[PDB]
DNA sequence: ACGAGC
DNA sequence: AGCGCGT
């Protein structure tokens, strides 16, 4: 859930 | 949600 | 370097 | 109760 690189 | 931003639900 | 969403 | 990742 975090979008630091995927934001899923 | 999603699993995925499961379902809603399951 | 990071946890979101009925 | 129920789970996914890439720059
Ligand atoms: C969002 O909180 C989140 C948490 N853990 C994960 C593990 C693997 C892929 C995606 C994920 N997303
Ligand atoms: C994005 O592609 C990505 C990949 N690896 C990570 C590791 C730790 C924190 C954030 C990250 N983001
Ligand atoms: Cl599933
Ligand atoms: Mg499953």
């Amino acid at each position: 859930x975090a979008x630091v690189x995927a934001x899923v | 949600t999603x699993p995925g931003v499961t379902x809603p639900g399951v």
